[PDB]
Parts: C-alpha cells; sequence; structure tokens
C-alpha cells in the first residue's frame, strides 16, 4: 500500500510534463510565425546550402 | 475380564482419536478466522490511506 503510492507518485509527475510541453510548442508556433524575418529566412537557406 | 479390558482400551483409543481430530479442527477453525481478521484489517487500512 505504501509502495503503491510511490508508484502513483511517478504517474502524476509524467502527466504534467506532457501537458506543459505540448502547450509550450503550441505557443512556440504562434511565437515563431509572428516573428518570421526575411533575413532570418535567408540565413536558414545560407546555412543548409553550406552543409549540403 | 481379559477381553473386556481390551474393549475398554480400544474405546479409550477411539475417544483419543476423536479428541485428536477435533482439537486440530478447532485450531483449523481458529486459523481461518484470524487470517480473515488480518485480511479485513489490512483492506480497511489500505483503502483509507489511498484515499488520503
Amino acid at each position: 500500500a505504501q509502495a503503491e503510492i510511490e508508484a502513483e507518485r511517478k504517474r502524476a509527475r509524467e502527466e504534467l510534463r506532457k501537458q506543459v510541453a505540448i502547450l509550450a510548442v503550441a505557443g512556440a508556433e504562434k511565437i515563431i510565425e509572428r516573428s518570421v524575418d526575411e533575413a532570418a529566412n535567408s540565413d536558414i537557406v545560407d546555412k543548409l546550402v553550406a552543409e549540403l | 475380564d481379559l477381553d473386556l479390558a481390551k474393549a475398554s482400551a480400544t474405546d479409550q483409543l477411539k475417544k483419543a482419536k476423536a479428541e485428536a481430530q477435533v482439537i486440530i479442527e478447532q485450531a483449523n477453525k481458529r486459523r481461518s478466522q484470524i487470517l480473515d481478521e488480518a485480511k479485513a484489517e489490512a483492506e480497511q487500512e489500505r483503502t483509507k490511506i489511498v484515499a488520503q
């Protein structure tokens, strides 16, 4: 009965990690799209054509 | 007198066997009850702590 609650302990932590990550990246999509810049877009291309 | 003395001894041994079995079975009866008490006490305690 005590070991059962310390198993239950790990289940509660992991479920909160899942929540905050997915709502974090949902924020990140809005944040990054609104913060697109043509010099930064060109800098993406300029990086990948240097390693390609 | 020789024959009835052994008849007395054999009915005494039959009583002794009877006594032997019953004592074991009251012990067996007791065993079942105590373990049911232990199971009942553990389940009540366990269920209230998990709710807590």
